[PDB]
RNA sequence: CGACUUACCAACCCGAUGCAAACUGCGAAUACCGGAGAAUGUUAUCACGGGAGACACACGGCGGGUGCUAACGUCCGUC
RNA sequence: UCCUCCUAAAGAGUAACGGAGGAGCACGAAGGUUGGCUAAUCCUGGUCGGACAUCAGGAGGUUAGUGCAAUGGCAUAAGCCAGCUUGACUGCGAGCGUGACGGCGCGAGCAGGUGCGAAAGCAGGUCAUAGUGAUCCGGUGGUUCUGAAUGGAAGGGCCAUC
RNA sequence: UGCCUGGCGGCCGUAGCGCGGUGGUCCCACCUGACCCCAUGCCGAACUCAGAAGUGAAACGCCGUAGCGCCGAUGGUAGUGUGGGGUCUCCCCAUGCGAGAGUAGGGAACUGCCAGGCAA
């Protein structure tokens, strides 16, 4: 199963940031709609979330899902997190290889000042 | 001469025969012999009382045997100091609590099967007892 | 796909002897002479 | 041909829960991981749990196996 | 790739209408073919090895693997990790041009023929086959090789059950004798 | 114990050595570990040696 | 190349019955460790210093190994 | 002498010429990191091929495996595969476990300089528990530390190692 | 506020399996192509990129069903600390603690944050 594989690929390094206790940045990918979330170390809630899914960030670019898109969501994260305060996050692949788009969201991010 | 095949261990402590009996229904026929007292039962006194039942029933009906030795018993050589290792194994037996039920009969008449039943537990070291099966 | 490791897969016209001719990808070589075929086959 | 036997290696807890203790103290001796490692506890290479950090210890069961951790809480 | 244009034309139509089905994607469809060649004999000699990869090439369309023994067995006199056997498996649009080559050029070409079996399928839909020599593919000019070794060949697609894969494997027209 | 010690020496002049075990009948080639030399307090190649 | 029966041998499983110091999908009582509290006890506790003796133990109860669930036998745990 | 289980009486420890087995290693990779993968046993189809080689599907969920006997542990895999590598590094070390002692074990963290990864991070050998021998005497390399009138040297000391 | 959907958790079998039904407005999955990015110890299988035709078949989510797993009393029983007794290699009395298995029964979940569509 592709969930159950992508789990496993993930949970060990969810477990080693949950221990380590630091705010950690999700991405999801799909072949539609890439996501983005911010939780907090404890991992009971999202400090701000983003992704091509609203009208407010899908009225640009034009087709969701390639690299322009995860540049835009991976840019979208980074002034939301900046304006909310926190600065250091952990990235999280989720299961998800960092070539593609996950890649370019991550370059996005960082570059936009979410350093990591 | 019912013995275990490739036991784990040749060897095994004395233990305690400590506790009750589990097995104190009757579940395969019905009639058997209860174990009143309590001991240890050698695979030849096994052997005895099956063979007086079989005898005293002239190969009528069922018998079933609801006990195993399954437990080695040592014995030091005559003339033989203390020390010098464990014993070599002997001879095997049975523990046997109060309740027990040694052997199970059906198919044959209850006054036929009371004389059986007596006759075996004249070879037998505990005192015994008749039971029969019980409705639930 | 990869590279430098797969025999060539390169295009050929064959044809058997009743007159049944088809394109085949393979690595047969150069040419090929058929007797039959799929149909006008006693099968 | 029997009588061989080895040292004791004297394993088992050796700090119950709800006692303080102090960073860098054994809690747990052990073979393999019968308890796993919970919040500022640090596992040895020889699978011994320590106190990473000064406070309270508490054992809890987690997880979809329902394994044992130790945790500590500053207290 | 012909046939395939051919299956998309009128036989998931044929497969829709005889069993009537609610959907479209609910006909069965091949999805890879895999063949097996159970040398064997790499103890006795083990360069034989890469010229029996070498032929498999010649009638597929890539390299093959080298499969090696799963356990050490003594009754066969293998160790673990010893490669005892060779496969391919094809899928995409390759393995639909070698379906034609099967069932165009091979299948007639059957020394001593007699018809193609029906029984050989798995229980779930997987049909299955064995060939005794390798002339039968075009690839093979008999002074090349000095072998009898034969090879298998085994088609899955995803059909839940034997009738509808044999329905399926009937609309391209297969022996079944 | 067919496994014998060796002597691994900085290429640099320092003369600080390392000290481990190899076994000569399987890989008889000479080793050439990267190891940290305290005295020049740098990584350098240290070769096998008696 | 289809294929069939059985008065006869029997695997794996299912239902019931047991056994295990070196089996555990369960699991006490006690004991042990830590914390808080009252009373009680000639500090009964710990650390350091001076001086020792002792390191052949025995029987009884309880939990055992060994022996024959023999020994005022022998070897351990606790009082 | 050392290691594992039981005896051992649910903390630790605990004897017998009590009951069972092992060790005096191995590995420059079988170590470090990054990425990926998940068995045994059965059922059906299929050339040699056959109960037992390899292929496909299904039940199964670890009865597999884990360099070496046993116990405990291991899916975040400690099990299997591949890339790059030498942290199998130097000076330390809060605080603990274990011993009559000699001693043995675990260890966050700091400084220096490295490897893997985009990064958070991980790495002071190996899933852990056996694979080992005090002191004396002497050998090898470094270090003006010392060097018995002075300058050297011999010989000692310190460090690494046999 | 409600029916829904996705992600991250709490909690971990009353939560897991089996059978039947149900879903495409969004979301999700399958799905087309892959010259280029990327990969196959062979394969667009898996991973990755360019897409959205078609579809709800499979998977996934929800509902129903006890056919299993699972949870589970009360009472009794076994064992047991302390103090006594006996026809003492085993038991009994007073007091304290009190199982395991089984039985009646329960049971096919609950809950926090964020994001999106519909109705409000």
């Amino acid at each position: 199963d592709k969930k159950s594989a992508r789990i496993r690929r993930a949970t060990r390094a969810r477990r080693k940031l949950q221990e380590l206790g630091a705010t950690r940045l999700v991405v999801h990918r799909t072949p539609r709609h890439i996501y983005a979330q911010v939780i907090a170390p404890n991992g009971s809630e999202v400090l701000v979330a983003a992704s091509t899914v609203e009208k407010a960030i899908a009225e640009q670019l034009k087709y969701t899902g390639n690299k322009d898109a995860a540049a835009a969501v991976g840019k979208a994260v980074a002034e939301r997190a900046l304006e909310k305060g926190i600065k250091d996050v952990s990235f999280d692949r989720s299961g998800f290889q960092y070539h593609g788009r996950v890649q370019a969201l991550a370059d996005a991010a960082r570059e936009a000042g979410l350093q990591f | 001469m019912l013995q275990p095949k490739r036991t784990k261990f040749r060897k095994m402590h004395k233990g305690r025969n400590r506790g009750l009996a589990q097995g104190t229904d009757v579940s395969f026929g019905s009639f058997g012999l209860k174990a009143v007292g309590r001991g240890r039962l050698t695979a030849r006194q096994i052997e005895a009382a099956r063979r007086a039942m079989t005898r005293a029933v002239k190969r009528q009906g069922k018998i079933w045997i609801r006990v195993f030795p399954d437990k080695p018993i040592t014995e030091k050589p005559l003339a033989v100091r203390m020390g010098k290792g464990k014993g070599n194994v002997e001879y095997w037996v049975a523990l046997i609590q109060p309740g027990k039920v040694l052997y199970e009969m059906d198919g044959v008449p209850e006054e036929l099967a009371r004389e059986a039943f007596k006759l075996a537990a004249a070879k037998l070291p505990i005192k015994t007892t008749f039971v029969t099966k019980t409705v639930m | 796909m990869k590279k430098d490791i797969h025999p060539k897969y390169e295009e050929i016209t064959a044809s058997c002897s009743c007159g049944n001719v088809m394109k085949i990808r393979s690595t047969v070589g150069h040419d090929l002479n058929l007797d039959v075929c799929s149909k006008c086959h006693p099968f | 041909r029997n009588g061989r036997d080895s040292e004791a290696k004297r394993l088992g807890v050796k700090r119950f829960g709800g006692e303080s203790v102090l960073a860098g103290s054994i809690i747990v001796r052990q073979r393999g991981t019968k308890f796993h490692a919970g919040a500022n506890v640090g596992c040895g290479r020889d699978h011994t749990l320590f106190a990473k950090a000064d406070g309270k210890v508490k054992f809890e069961v987690k997880g979809p196996k329902n394994r044992k951790f130790i945790s500590i809480e500053a207290e | 790739a012909k046939l395939h244009d051919y299956y998309k034309d009128e036989v998931v139509k044929k497969l829709m209408t005889e069993f009537n089905y609610n959907s479209v994607m609910q006909v069965p469809r091949v999805e890879k073919i895999t063949l097996n060649m159970g040398v064997g004999e790499a103890i006795a000699d083990k360069k034989l090895l890469d010229n029996a990869a070498a032929d498999l090439a010649a009638i597929s369309g890539q390299k093959p693997l080298i499969t090696k023994a799963r356990k050490s067995v003594a009754g066969f006199k293998i160790r673990q990790g010893y490669p005892i056997g060779c496969k391919v498996t094809l899928r995409g649009e390759r393995m639909w041009e070698f379906f034609e080559r099967l069932i165009t050029i091979a299948v007639p070409r059957i020394r001593d023929f007699r018809g193609l079996s029906a029984k050989s399928f798995d229980g779930r839909g997987n049909y299955s086959m064995g060939v005794r020599e390798q002339i039968i593919f075009p690839e093979i000019d008999y002074d090349k090789v000095d072998r009898v070794r034969g090879l298998d060949i085994t088609i899955t697609t995803t059909a839940k059950s034997d009738e509808e894969g044999r329905a399926l494997l009937a609309a391209f027209d297969f022996p079944f004798r | 114990g067919i496994r014998e010690k060796i002597k691994l020496v900085s290429s640099a002049g320092t003369g600080h050595f390392y000290t481990t075990t190899k076994n000569k009948r399987t890989k008889p080639e000479k080793l050439e570990l990267k190891k940290f030399d305290p005295v020049v307090r740098q990584h350098v190649i240290y070769k096998e040696a008696k």
